[PDB]
């Protein structure tokens, strides 16, 4: 019954931030 | 006191009011799928006020007229300003559709381009439709009526300010680029005179509550339904 | 159909809290009760 | 200090919007998904298997078609690194046993 | 005084001995009650 | 066919007795109070 | 009943004089028009399922040859033959415009009611005519049949005390009002008079006409008409320019606005048919069936309009289907057949409905030229000037 | 019948928790037993657990 | 008489919520600034009456808000923006300049709206001989006052022109004009 | 094969009696199964016993205490209420008694939706509802029948009388009027009668009881036309018939005699009875309280007469109507033996203002208005079946989906 919404993705870590800068 | 009988008379009168309210939806969703009891009769749908806070009025009007006693229409100027039960901007809106259906086909016919006939006649069936709905302010066709037409002379004015007219295209570029000419200029007004009028209605439709409204709220059901939805079921409620 | 509505008058409620605890509070945790109260005998 | 009291009576879902819900779980899972997706050869193993795992690894829960992610996965990776190549795949190898060619 | 009286017992009332463990009254005894005092 | 003189005697009643209930009516009005 | 009881052989002639194929007997007061449907067999009330489509597809296949045969041609067609086409149309729209009127009335399918809703809204879209006002109109012209100052939906007849009372307004036959009656009840644009009935529906737009609980159920009545002239009518244009508008839609629209009028027209207006105000003689079974015509058809014609001109077997009987509409009528001349008026197409009839039957009086309960009225009450206003000078 | 109805919540909220939610009980985080001398109160805790 | 049980001789019009907060206690009605701290109206009565404006002031910020301002749509996640710079990203010497500099324009502005006033009342007064014709040069302190309190519609003060030019009657007013609601959509705004 | 001008106006006829005649025969249907029932209610009610009340709040009364509470049918209050608060009450015979309770408790359970009580500045302020002939002036403010002892033999005042009156308004009826009087000589009376509005082609009702020493000595029932040919509809006879077929059985017919004053108001089923033993008054009790009850539930659902202009046959149904209330108004107050009763004791010049005021008065322009108060039947529904605010159903289906986890 919830919503159409993402989640967190760092509330665990943080390597998705290397992400970021790599592409851009 | 005197202070605190008025506090305590307007809250039983709004009570009753909702009651009375919420009963006449109930009996009309139990009376068009054929459970009511067949001593009903459908016409009290229609008594809009309520039985006790109507005696309370009458009487109350009674004493007070009872014991006070102890174009142009020169007897009257002021008709338009009166409550007839229509919205204020209606013939607007149908003077409007009108204009905008005749200038559309004048127009297409005149040039031989198909944008600007199916343009007016779009806007003209939708705000002659608008128009229909608001001939009855009081309900809720008359307030979804003003919002379609905010809706429509809107995205006109949209149109032309932000892409201009296929007719109107020229060689040059900065000659064709699109600026505000006169039907958007209407629009304008349209939309304009409809908000300082009466677009209030079915204020009731928003997104959704967050945690964040439920942080300090006083009810622990409400605030839990609303966690669950926004995904933090699991987090504990010290509260 | 369905309809979402409260046809009870809330000074109702009100009277039993001042009865039953003067002789929890008025939130929807007690209209709920009350729903499930009539449910479950109803049937 | 007496507006600023009003202010925050009246923007208690706006407030929590920008400080919790604008980044964190609007923008910055838009933002990974599609930077992945631009680099990562136009393989199965990167553009669909390993992201799946990485995702369920990291939000602690397997992106099904209930949720925004599978749907995001699905059209970027799978719509524009793989079909344009399974398709041609298909219509070479499968579709002649059925009965058009 | 009969004509309510009537009413109320039709409508309902705790009995004498079922009170193991009258302050106010409920709605439709309120409405019964002003629209008594109109009618008698 | 029931289907049929099920409208018919329907609307036939209405037709026979509108112009009663239009008088029943300016009589429904003096009399409560 | 205004020529009533007297030697049948002047009503003869009178029926010569007029075109009519009879004029009624005498009918006595206190009756119900629903009496003499306990004379209908009791199968006359059936349903069949090939009957109604084929009322439904002969009409529709009409106008498909039509058009077919025009887009052939599109343009290219002489004058005549696209009045032939323009003709056709028409025709083929007024039968299923029937079909539609019998749906409003809930009498055409009973069986699947929804079905027979969205049916009867689909097809009277395209003449820009909503369903419920359109029921709404017809049981209140039923209701009031033949009667004075009442029976607005139907062809309220224009009477000679008002006449002279909008001639003293206006200051003499030279206003705008006076000479727009004249040309529209004195030349064969009254033949589609009707087109103003379409203008007279839409009561202003407004709700404040109807009952609240109705509310929702008018709009979405008037939303299928707009959104015709909404979407379809410009889609036309872009792909056919005005004359292509012209053309395929225009035309036909006044031919079936023509078949309405001339209809309705001939069914409710004689000379031997008078119209009293309720209190000063009036009756329901009287000024139903002694005030009314009934037109004769070729079978060709029947088939396509659907038995369009027969509207006193379902006057007797609403409830009664659309297929057994002349069967019914074989019944009804073997018991009323002295009461009954009938007549036939003819341009004699129309004529006369053109340049003789024009002015309705009161005093002598029939129809006038409107010249001669004219001029007579011009003669009156002489009168009570004369009686005015001192 | 008492502590039985009034346990039927703890039971409960060791269940399910959620649903204990949706009637107004925030939590529970410390119950007392008390009872007349001589009650033997780990009894209870055994059927309950 | 739709009412099929009561009907007074009075029909019943429905009362809804209110959509937005009363002014303050302290503002008028025109365009004048406030005493920015204490009316001067507070000096008149006696201390144990005065709770009115702390009163006032705790149900403005925080008690009696009226639903209609806590909905959260498209338009206002951006206005919050706007605001958050103005209350949290500024230096508060600055807005203290600021609010000075609109202070003093805002007095200018009131002192332009009452010349103007007065100027209307004067034409009126003279457009009510030639309606007239006769001997009333009047006009109405009923009408100025409502002109500097804003309480006339256009269409209000175009028929009282009329009505003026025509037939004087110096003493027949527009009725009044009611209090505009705040506008809703959807989750737009 | 075609017809004449004559034959219609037959089939008109003949139509419109078929339709009259169903009617009719639906009013007796309901009536006919089991005629028992309409003196044996009370019984049945008694034997099904309390009802159990549940609303919400009941039910949360009943959880979180212990009260159960309980509802009774309104033929069971009608008999805990009694003679209730009569004020002459106590020195009523038992007979008496018996019968004003049924009575007024028909009125009260029957027509509970419009029943008004009369204007009160017509029989309430000038002080009838409660009469004393030692305090004719009302000095003691209406306590007399307290203040003032008994007069003895031969003194001033011997015999005592002192009247007791109710009226009531409705929709269907104009006035409904119960009245009990008594004197110190031992003759109690009591006198019922039944009005229908002007509007309404209904017979008038009426019951009288004159019993002397406790024992009845004169007691008449009867439902009387108010036609210029006196004959009822047939329903109203055909209920008479199978009513004294069901009660008064076994009785002698010899007895229900005409007086002089009777034939010209009684229809032709009209009871007149001078009982001899206990047999007779029971049959007889049983009899006009089931024809009472048995008139009320037949006006249940009478509809007005009205005369459309152009309609010349209601307006003379109308005037029939008026001509047939007032032959009975003016035949009534000859009944002289309860009117010399008054003018006895009461004098002449006051007797003669009360009865043409109150007792039989009649004024065509004049019938009071009522109170129509049916909308109370939403709210009492709405207690039964009320609907929660779309916040309990996501609980109950936490609920119902919780529970059947088992
Ligand atoms: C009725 C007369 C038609 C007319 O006037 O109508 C002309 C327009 C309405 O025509 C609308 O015109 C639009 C295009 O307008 C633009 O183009 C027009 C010529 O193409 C004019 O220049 C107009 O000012 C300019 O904005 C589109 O074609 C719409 O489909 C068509 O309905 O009204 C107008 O000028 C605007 C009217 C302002 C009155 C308030
Ligand atoms: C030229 C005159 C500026 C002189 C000055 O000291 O110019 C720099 C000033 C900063 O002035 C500071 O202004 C401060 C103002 O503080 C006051 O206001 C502050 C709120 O801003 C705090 O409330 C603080 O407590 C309160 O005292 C104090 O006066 C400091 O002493 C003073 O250095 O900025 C400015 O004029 C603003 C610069 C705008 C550039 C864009
Ligand atoms: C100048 C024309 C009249 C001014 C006008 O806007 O009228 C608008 C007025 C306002 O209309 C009335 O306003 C009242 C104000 O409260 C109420 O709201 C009434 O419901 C509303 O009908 O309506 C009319 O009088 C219609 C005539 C205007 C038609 C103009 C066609 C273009
Ligand atoms: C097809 C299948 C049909 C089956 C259904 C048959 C149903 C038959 C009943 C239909 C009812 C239609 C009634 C027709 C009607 O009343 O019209 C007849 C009505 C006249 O009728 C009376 O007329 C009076 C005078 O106006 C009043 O308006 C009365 O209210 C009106 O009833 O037509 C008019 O309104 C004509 C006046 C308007 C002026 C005409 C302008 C024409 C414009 C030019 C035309 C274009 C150039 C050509
Ligand atoms: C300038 C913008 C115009 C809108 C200002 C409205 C202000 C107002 O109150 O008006 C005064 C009145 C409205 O009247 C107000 O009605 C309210 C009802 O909700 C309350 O009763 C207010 O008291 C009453 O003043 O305006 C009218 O009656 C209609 C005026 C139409 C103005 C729009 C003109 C622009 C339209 C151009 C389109 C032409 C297309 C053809
Ligand atoms: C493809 C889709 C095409 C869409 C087709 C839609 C076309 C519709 C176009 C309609 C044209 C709109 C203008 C109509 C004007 C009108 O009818 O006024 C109606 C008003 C009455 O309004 C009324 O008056 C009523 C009260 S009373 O009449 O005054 O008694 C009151 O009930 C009501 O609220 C009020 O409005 O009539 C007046 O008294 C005349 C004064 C109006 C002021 C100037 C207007 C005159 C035209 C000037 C140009
Ligand atoms: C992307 C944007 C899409 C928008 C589409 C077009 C919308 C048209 C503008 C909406 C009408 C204005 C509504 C209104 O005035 O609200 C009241 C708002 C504050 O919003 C209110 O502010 C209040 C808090 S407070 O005032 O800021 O303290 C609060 O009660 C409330 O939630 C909030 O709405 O007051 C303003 O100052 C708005 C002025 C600027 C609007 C014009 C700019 C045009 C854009
Ligand atoms: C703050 C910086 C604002 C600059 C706006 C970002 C540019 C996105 C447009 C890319 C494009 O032209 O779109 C076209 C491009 C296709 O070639 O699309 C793509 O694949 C590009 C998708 C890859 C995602 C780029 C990540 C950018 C994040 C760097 C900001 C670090 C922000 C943290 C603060
Ligand atoms: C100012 C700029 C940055 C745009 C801000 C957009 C947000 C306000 C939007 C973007 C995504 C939206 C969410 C996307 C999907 C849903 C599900 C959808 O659920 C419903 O329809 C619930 C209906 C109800 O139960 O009332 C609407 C709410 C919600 C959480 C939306 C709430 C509003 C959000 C956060
Ligand atoms: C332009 C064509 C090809 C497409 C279809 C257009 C119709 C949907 C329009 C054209 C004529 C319009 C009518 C013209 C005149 C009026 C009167 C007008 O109302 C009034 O004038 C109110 C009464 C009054 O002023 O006395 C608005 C409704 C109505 C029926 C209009 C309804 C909508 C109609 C039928």
């Amino acid at each position: 019954s919830l919503y159409f919404v993402f989640t967190q993705l760092n509330q665990k870590t943080f390597l998705s931030y290397w992400l970021l800068p790599v592409a851009g | 006191g005197d202070r605190m009988s008025r506090r305590l008379e307007d809250i039983n009168k709004a009570e009753r009011q909702r009651v009375w309210d919420a009963m006449r939806v109930a009996a009309a969703h139990r009376y068009a799928s054929g459970q009511m009891p067949a001593w009903f009769d459908p016409e009290w749908l229609q008594q809009e006020e309520a039985p006790l806070n109507a005696m309370d009025r009458m009487r109350g009007e009674q004493r007070r007229i009872e014991e006070q006693q102890q174009w142009w229409r020169e007897d009257d100027p002021y008709w338009p300003l009166r409550d007839w039960g229509d919205h204020p901007m209606r013939w607007w809106t149908l003077a409007f559709a009108a204009i905008m259906a005749a200038g559309g086909l004048a127009t297409s016919v005149a040039t031989g381009y198909v944008e600007p006939v199916q343009a007016g006649l779009g806007a003209g069936a939708l705000l002659a439709l608008a128009g229909a709905a608001m001939s009855d302010a009081r309900c809720v066709p008359g307030a979804l009526g003003v919002k379609l037409a905010w809706a429509v002379c809107a995205l006109i004015v949209l149109k032309e300010v932000s892409v201009g007219w296929q007719h109107k295209r020229k060689r040059r570029l900065a000659a064709s680029a699109p600026r505000l000419e006169l039907t958007g200029l209407a629009a304008a007004a349209l939309c304009a005179g409809y908000m300082l009028t009466d677009m209030s209605g079915m204020g009731e439709v928003a997104l959704p509550p967050n945690p964040g409204a439920v942080f300090k709220s006083p009810d622990v059901a409400y605030r839990a339904s609303v966690w669950q939805k926004w995904g933090y079921g699991q987090v504990q409620m010290r509260v | 159909k369905r309809e979402g509505v409260l046809t009870m008058n809330l000074k109702d409620y009100n009277i039993l809290l001042n009865q039953v605890y003067f002789a929890k509070s008025l939130n929807f945790a007690l209209i709920s009760h009350s729903k499930k109260l009539k449910e479950l005998n109803v049937s | 200090g007496e507006r600023i009291w009003a202010w925050r009576n009246r923007s208690e879902n706006e407030r929590w919007f920008w400080e919790v819900f604008a980044w964190d779980r609007l923008i910055f899972p838009i933002l990974v998904i599609v930077a992945w997706e631009y680099l990562v050869p136009n393989h199965l193993v990167w553009a669909v298997l390993a992201p799946l795992a990485l995702l369920t690894w990291m939000s602690g829960r397997l992106p099904t078609p209930a949720t925004p992610e599978f749907w995001m996965l699905a059209y970027f990776g799978f719509y524009r690194k793989v079909w344009p190549d399974a398709a041609a795949w298909l219509q070479g190898y499968v579709v002649p046993l059925m009965g058009f060619a | 005084l009969d004509f309510v009286t009537n009413k109320f017992i039709t409508l309902g009332y705790i009995a004498p001995e079922n009170a193991n463990l009258q302050s106010e009254l409920l709605s439709t005894k309120e409405i019964i009650l002003t629209n008594s005092f109109k009618r008698f | 066919t029931l289907q049929n003189e099920r409208i018919n005697k329907q609307l036939n009643a209405f037709l026979k007795t509108y112009k009663f209930e239009k008088l029943i009516t300016n009589y429904k009005k003096m009399q409560s109070f | 009943t205004s020529l009533d009881g007297l030697p049948e052989t002047q009503k003869y002639v009178y029926a010569d004089e007029w075109g009519f194929s009879r004029v009624g007997a005498d009918f006595p007061p206190g009756s119900h028009p629903s009496l003499f449907s306990q004379l209908l067999p009791q199968a006359l009330f059936a349903f069949d399922a090939r009957a109604a489509v084929a009322a439904v597809a002969v009409p529709l296949a009409a106008m498909a040859a039509g058009y077919g045969w025009l887009w052939y041609m599109h343009s290219i067609a002489p004058v005549w033959q696209q009045a032939l086409c323009a003709a056709l149309i028409g025709t083929g729209y007024a039968g299923l415009f029937k079909v539609a009127h019998e749906c409003a009335m809930m009498r055409f399918i009973p069986q699947m009611p929804g079905l027979q809703a969205a049916l009867g809204t689909l097809l009277m879209a395209p003449a820009l005519y909503s369903l419920p006002s359109w029921r709404l109109h017809h049981l209140h012209h039923l209701l009031h049949t033949n009667m004075l100052w009442q029976d607005v939906w139907g062809w309220h007849p224009l009477t000679k005390v008002e006449l002279a009372d909008e001639m003293v307004r206006s200051g003499g036959s030279g206003g705008a009002a006076m000479a727009a009656a004249r040309l529209v009840l004195t030349t064969p644009i009254k033949l589609f008079a009707s087109v103003g009935h379409w203008l007279r529906s839409w009561d202003g737009l407004d709700l404040r006409h109807f009952h609240p609980a109705s509310y929702v159920e008018v709009l979405s009545g008037w939303a299928a008409p707009l959104a015709f002239a909404g979407l379809v009518l410009p889609a036309v244009v872009s792909a056919g320019g005005l004359s292509g508008f012209v053309s395929c839609y225009l035309a036909p629209w006044l031919v079936f606005h023509f078949w309405l009028s001339v209809l309705s027209l001939t069914a409710h207006t004689a000379p031997h048919i008078p119209w009293r105000a309720e209190g000063d003689g009036w009756d329901a079974g009287r000024a139903a069936v002694a005030g009314t015509v009934t037109l004769r058809l070729p079978r060709p014609l029947e088939v396509l309009l659907n038995n369009a001109n027969y509207m006193l077997p379902q006057a007797v009987a609403p409830g009664l289907p659309m297929w057994s509409a002349p069967a019914a009528y074989a019944v009804l001349a073997a018991r009323l057949g002295p009461y009954l008026t009938e007549a036939s197409m003819s341009l004699k009839l129309l004529t006369n409905h053109v340049t003789r039957w024009q002015i309705y009086d009161e005093e002598a309960h029939t129809y006038r030229p409107m010249e001669e009225v004219v001029d007579e009450i011009e003669a009156d206003l002489q009168q009570l000037a004369a009686a005015a000078q001192q | 019948d008492e502590v039985k109805k009034e346990i039927n919540e703890i039971i409960e909220y060791l269940r399910n928790p959620a649903l204990l939610r949706s009637r107004g009980v925030a939590r529970i985080g410390g119950v007392l037993l008390a009872g007349a001398p001589g009650t033997g109160k780990t009894l209870l805790a055994k059927a309950i657990a | 008489t739709s009412a099929p049980f009561i009907s007074p001789m009075t029909p019943y019009v429905p009362e809804e919520e209110p959509t937005r907060t009363p002014p303050s206690i302290k503002d008028t009605g025109t365009l004048r600034p406030a005493s920015e701290w204490y009316p001067q109206w507070m000096q008149y009565r006696r201390r144990e009456d005065n709770y009115v404006f702390w009163q006032d002031k705790f149900m403005r910020c925080s008690t009696d808000i009226p639903w209609a301002e806590k909905r959260w749509t498209l338009f206002s996640t951006v206005w919050y923006l706007v605001q958050q710079l103005r209350f949290v990203g500024t230096p508060p010497a600055l807005r203290y300049v600021a609010f000075l500099g609109w202070r003093a324009l805002m007095f200018q502005v009131y002192a332009a709206h009452k010349a103007l006033v007065l100027w209307q009342c004067k034409l009126d007064a003279g457009l009510a001989r030639i309606g007239s014709g006769g001997a009333t040069a009047t006009f109405s302190k009923t009408m100025a006052l409502r002109r500097l309190h804003w309480r006339n519609s256009p269409l209000a003060e175009a028929l009282y022109a009329l009505n003026l030019y025509k037939t004087g009657r110096v003493h027949l007013l527009p009725p009044v004009a009611k209090p505009i609601p705040r506008p809703t959509f959807f989750w737009l705004f | 094969s075609p017809l004449s001008p004559e034959d219609i106006m037959r089939l008109v006829q003949q139509h419109e009696d078929v339709a009259a005649a169903a009617e009719s025969e639906q009013l007796v249907a309901q009536f006919r199964d089991d005629p028992q029932g309409l003196y044996e209610y009370v019984n049945r009610a008694y034997a099904e016993g309390p009802r159990r009340v549940t609303t919400p709040i009941s039910l949360l009364q009943e959880e979180i205490t212990g009260a159960v509470t309980e509802s009774y049918p309104a033929a069971v209050a009608n008999d805990i209420i009694g003679m209730g608060s009569w004020r002459l009450k106590d020195d009523v015979d038992p007979v008496i008694e018996f019968l004003v309770a049924r009575l007024e408790g028909c009125w009260r359970e029957i027509l509970d939706t419009d029943l008004c009580l009369y204007p009160r500045e017509k029989w309430k302020e000038q002080g009838w509802d409660l009469v004393d002939s030692m305090d004719p002036h009302q000095e003691l403010e209406g306590f007399s029948y307290a203040d003032i002892p008994d007069p003895a033999k031969g003194e001033a005042g011997y015999p005592r009388l002192q009247l007791e009156n109710r009226v009531y308004c409705s929709k269907v009826f104009r006035k409904l009027h119960v009245e009990v009087g008594l004197r110190q000589d031992g003759l109690q009376v009591l006198h019922v009668v039944v009005y229908p509005r002007y509007s309404y082609d209904m017979p008038i009702f009426g019951m009288d009881i004159v019993m002397v020493d406790g024992r009845v000595t004169l007691a008449v029932v009867d439902c009387c036309p108010v036609r210029a040919d006196l004959k009822l509809q047939p329903h109203y006879m055909e209920t008479m018939a199978l009513l004294q077929r069901t009660f008064l059985e076994g009785t002698d017919p010899a007895l229900r005699r005409i007086p002089e004053w009777g034939s010209k108001i009684f229809s032709p089923l009209a009871l007149c009875i001078t009982p001899s033993g206990p047999e007779e008054l029971a049959a007889f009790a049983k009899y006009a309280v089931a024809l009472h009850r048995a008139y009320l539930t037949m006006s249940l659902n009478a509809v007005p007469v009205v005369a459309g202009p152009g309609d010349r046959r209601e307006a003379a149904r109308l005037q029939e109507i008026q001509d047939g209330q007032k032959r009975f108004c003016d035949n009534q107050l000859v009944n002289k033996k309860t009117r010399r009763v008054l003018e006895v004791a009461m004098g002449v010049e006051w007797t003669e203002a009360y009865m043409s005021q109150l007792m039989f008065d009649f004024d065509p322009k004049y019938e009071p208005p009522y109170f129509d108060a049916s909308f109370e039947k939403l709210y009492t529904y709405f207690d039964e079946n009320p609907s929660f605010g779309e916040m309990a159903d996501e609980a109950m289906e936490l609920e119902r989906g919780a529970e059947a986890e088992r």
